[PDB]
């Protein structure tokens, strides 16, 4: 919390659950959230509904 | 990945041409008023001695 460490947790203490696993090294172990791959298409949905709004 | 996707030319006349100075000063009038969702739904008044848009 604000970049400082508050708790820490063995394994039998916290569970950790991913759904889109990956081997990729780099991933570190961690998840791949779909908000992440479809991020563009989140933005582009934000705009075009401003875009439609600021007539009014 | 070659083409020109260009709309068409906005022709603006008048007695002579802008200056490169001139039409890049006005370049800068038009993006700082009408580009992206800013700009989306403004209209530029222009009083040139007459404006054309020719389709491509």
């Amino acid at each position: 919390v604000d970049k400082r460490v508050v708790a820490s947790f063995t394994s039998r203490e916290l569970a950790m659950g991913i759904r889109n696993p990956r081997t990729e090294l780099s991933s570190s172990g961690y998840g791949l959230s779909e908000v992440e791959i479809a991020m563009k298409e989140f933005i582009a949905y934000n705009n075009t509904e401003s875009f439609n709004d600021r007539f009014f | 990945s070659h083409g020109g996707t260009t709309r068409g030319i906005l022709q603006i006349r008048s007695d002579q041409q802008q200056s490169q100075h001139a039409l890049e000063n006005f370049k800068r009038e038009w993006k700082s008023s009408l580009s992206g969702i800013n700009g989306s739904w403004q209209i530029p008044v222009v009083m040139a001695d007459d404006i054309k848009f020719v389709n491509m």
